[PDB]
């Protein structure tokens, strides 16, 4: 509706930034789109794609998630709450996927990226899923610079919503792999202040947030509303000042606007 | 009162028991088990996609076990950050900790991780410093000029930097 568009435009204007939203309602395949074809830096929301690339690989190598990966001091990057425990030891690919998705562990992310062959290989996975917009160019931490106008490590809300639908609800992954991805995302340790804060408490959410330079504040989610078919919601937000503080509440506000009435 | 903080992290000492750590950190902020094993992980304020935090490792799983490892992110600000890309380039693998600190600035670094595998002995100590340029540190957001310097037995084993100038 034009009403929802005006409310999102007003939220964006009040926030001072640039807001991108894509909602898919799988009950009727309807969408709500706001700047949905513009590019936004994904920041840690890209961890979903990297974990999914490893899950896809595991369809051809079913013991893959149990494979061990060495963690060394040279691998450390900021936001390493899980990997730091295992320096000079190992973590399984399952542990790395869970750490990336549930603690936003950036060392875990870099191990997932490296496992599939590097950022271009994650992009190639996106292409294999029919996503022509996603591009992963860098590893952590530099993928989070979020410089306005820089297309590196960006996607569009429309593309990410369709891809997240295909991964979490559709057939992009095998049944067991799709279930594992959803299980991991349902266990994220944050997200409560982002999309979830704009939704009724009874709704079940699997999400992944992202944050970066320029006050970039993102969240992508699969949502099971009470007594309803699931939704996919992508909310991306970025700001003009390099040092802007995060605005998770803007994502909550966008989520409330686009789900009002469900 | 409140979440995990840098002041609490500094008050916690190597050699303290689990309950001494919880006395200072505030057990409402802390957890064990799961991904943290028998360590104690304590959350500070929301930051990025997680939280500022500390993780404390102990000499064993026992109740009388002592802190042998302290790790943190975003709890401690550098006291007088003066690191630059030139100074980072002056740091050389094989330098001692004292030589590195004189090079990067005595107020540029905070301790990211510090572990004594032979606690209370210092033999085998491993140390990771997170070091920052004048405006690189942020307790909530994306770093804007930082470096990781790591040591074993007080000797620099490697260095990495992001966004120094």
């Amino acid at each position: 509706t034009a009403d929802v568009q005006q409310k999102l435009a007003e939220l964006e204007r009040q926030s001072g930034g640039r807001l991108g939203v894509a909602l898919i309602n799988t009950a009727d395949n309807s969408q709500i789109l706001y700047r949905a074809d513009e590019r936004f830096a994904m920041c840690s929301t890209s961890k979903v794609m990297a974990a999914a690339a490893v899950l896809k690989k595991s369809e051809s190598e079913p013991n893959l998630l149990n494979q061990r990966v060495e963690i060394k001091k040279s691998d450390l990057v900021n936001y390493n709450p899980i990997a730091e425990k295992h320096v000079n030891g190992t973590m399984s690919l399952a542990e790395l996927s869970a750490a990336a998705l549930q603690y936003s562990d950036n060392v875990a992310m870099n191990k997932l990226i490296a496992h599939v062959g590097g950022p271009a290989s994650v992009t190639a996975f996106a292409r294999q899923l029919g996503d022509e917009t996603f591009r992963l160019d860098r590893t952590e931490p530099t993928l989070n610079t979020a410089i306005p106008g820089d297309p590196r490590d960006t996607t569009s809300p429309r593309a990410m919503a369709q891809t997240l639908r295909n991964l979490t609800l559709g057939k992009a992954l095998g049944d067991s792999q799709r279930a594992q991805l959803v299980t991991w995302m349902k266990g994220n340790t944050t997200g409560a202040a982002s999309i979830q804060a704009g939704l009724p408490a009874s709704w079940v959410v699997g999400d992944k947030t992202g944050s970066g330079g320029y006050g970039t504040t993102n969240d992508i989610a699969v949502i099971w509303p009470k007594d309803r078919a699931p939704l996919i919601l992508v909310t991306y937000f970025t700001q003009p000042q390099p040092k802007a503080e995060s605005r998770r509440d803007v994502l909550a506000s966008a989520a409330k606007i686009v789900t009002d009435g469900l | 009162a409140g979440v995990m903080t840098g002041a609490k992290f500094t008050q916690i000492q190597f050699g303290m028991t689990r309950q001494q750590v919880l006395d200072i950190a505030g057990a409402e902020n802390c957890e064990t088990g799961g991904s943290f094993g028998d360590s104690i992980h304590c959350r500070g304020h929301a930051a990025g996609d997680y939280y500022a935090y500390a993780t404390f490792g102990f000499t064993s799983a026992a109740a009388d076990a002592k802190v042998d490892s302290k790790s943190q992110e975003k709890l401690l600000a550098p006291s007088a950050p003066t690191l630059t890309l030139a100074k980072f380039n002056q740091v050389t693998v094989g330098m001692t900790r004292a030589q590195v600190l004189a090079t990067v600035g005595q107020g540029s670094c905070t301790t990211w991780s510090e572990y004594y595998p032979a606690y209370p002995s210092t033999a085998g100590v491993t140390l990771s410093l997170s070091c920052f340029d004048v405006d690189g540190y942020s307790s909530t957001g994306f770093y804007r000029g930082s470096a990781h310097l790591w040591f074993t037995d007080g000797v620099l084993q490697g260095k990495r930097q992001w966004d120094l100038v």
